[PDB]
């Protein structure tokens, strides 16, 4: 089959450069343009640009033309996309795509699973674990505070309690670290008998913290 | 150039009913003489990369079912979605491919419809615990409710806060298609400890008037 395999995701800083990948296999990568297309954030497509393999004939948007450099290593079948210098401002998902067949030009037929790109001042923390405390439905939940980079899981009573569940997109605080909610509906009449503990894994940073919630005293 | 603009931003259709996403181009896509529409359109679902459904206006890619159909010609397109699925929830991207740079639609996000539900809203203080550090978090949550159009508004001793709160919104849920809404407002533990009454002002259309959830620090 048709793949499109790219380089893992990347956390970087500002001011370093990045060369990021992307692969293709079960055809022939000369015969083929690739496109690169950015997503930043809660964002729509953006065309980048497209490269030739077989002649490194490479075509740029406007938008993009002397912010990065696209090119291609036809002897291992792979493509490119780098920047000399990261901006904050870089933060997004990049896919790398197949042009189809067609004569003229054509739509992109395969895609890559994309690249995540970070690009921050902030360095490697796990989250502080707080309490949002219970005040016939009763709602409580678990503050995920001060954590760098994404992702964070978390779980209720072990994944014995899915019902009623939301964690929330994270945001991105002023300080450079994330913070996330997340909350549970319940009965009233269970806050006195049910022990309700919410399970964090914070990957990144190998810390994982199990706290248990309860009404205040 | 060729600029593309889609209509609606974002679409609401009931499960098993008809979904409609319209495509317009700045200037003709029309290939001649091969007289074909050099038009994409692209599904995205969270998380994953977008997928083919639709190449040349009209032609189905394949494995794509059915219920997807494309239309229009020259600079004005339109999907449609003949009885809208579980599995269609997602965003849809058009694309023109008649030149370079070869441009993308800004996407139209496919929702489920569902009757409005008025969200319920808590309000939690910080623990001690994150006061011990120097600062404290205010949350305010509202939950399951529909439409996803919702306005939170803080008030600190009937100040209203500005520019100190984030908020998120979660996907649709996968059991109700409702969403859920969690403010934070920041506060240093010195502001927090100046101030007595935190209260949420949540506005939404299945509630007759604004709700206010508030606490008495220290009660």
């Amino acid at each position: 089959e048709v793949q499109l395999v790219q380089s893992g995701a990347e956390v970087k800083k500002p001011g370093e450069s990045l060369k990021i990948s992307c692969k293709g296999s079960g055809y022939s990568f000369t015969s083929y343009w690739i496109g690169w297309v950015r997503q930043m954030p809660g964002k729509g497509l953006e065309w980048m640009g497209i490269i030739d393999p077989s002649d490194s004939d490479t075509r740029y948007s406007p938008s993009f033309q002397g912010q990065v450099t696209i090119s291609a290593d036809k002897s291992i079948s792979t493509a490119y996309l780098q920047w000399s210098s990261l901006k904050a401002s870089d933060t997004a998902m990049y896919y790398c795509a197949r042009v189809g067949p067609a004569d003229v030009w054509d739509s992109f037929d395969y895609w890559g699973q994309g690249t995540l790109v970070t690009v921050s001042s902030a360095s490697t923390k796990g989250p502080s674990v707080f309490p949002l405390a219970p005040s016939g439905t009763a709602a409580l939940g678990c503050l995920v505070k001060d954590y760098f980079p994404e992702p964070v899981t978390v779980s209720w009573n072990s994944g014995a309690l899915t019902s009623g569940v939301h964690t929330f997109p994270a945001v991105l605080q002023s300080s450079g670290l994330y913070s996330l909610s997340s909350v549970v509906t319940v009965p009233s009449s269970s806050l006195g008998t049910q022990t309700y503990i919410c399970n964090v894994n914070h990957k990144p940073s190998n810390t994982k913290v199990d706290k248990k919630v309860e009404p205040k005293s | 150039d060729i600029v593309m603009t889609q209509s609606p931003d974002s679409l609401a259709v009931s499960l098993g009913e008809r979904a409609t996403i319209n495509c317009k181009s700045s200037q003709s896509v029309l290939l001649s003489p091969w007289n074909s529409n050099q038009l994409a359109w692209y599904q995205q679902k969270p998380g994953q990369p977008p997928k083919l459904l639709i190449y040349g206006a009209s032609t189905r890619e394949s494995g794509v079912p059915d219920r997807f159909s494309g239309s229009g010609s020259g600079t004005d397109f339109t999907l449609t979605i003949s009885s809208l699925q579980a599995e269609d929830v997602a965003v849809y991207y058009c694309q023109q491919y008649y030149l370079i740079p070869s441009t993308f639609g800004q996407g139209t996000k496919v929702e489920i419809k569902r009757t409005v539900a008025a969200p319920s809203v808590f309000i939690f203080p910080p623990s001690d615990e994150q006061l011990k550090s120097g600062t404290a978090s205010v949350v305010c949550l509202l939950n399951n409710f529909y439409p996803r159009e919702a306005k939170v508004q803080w008030k600190v001793d009937n100040a209203l806060q500005s520019g100190n709160s984030q908020e998120s919104v979660t996907e649709q849920d996968s059991k109700d298609s409702t969403y859920s809404l969690s403010s934070t407002l920041t506060l240093s533990k010195a502001d927090y400890e100046k101030h007595k009454v935190y209260a949420c002002e949540v506005t939404h259309q299945g509630l007759s008037s604004p709700v206010t959830k508030s606490f008495n620090r220290g009660e």
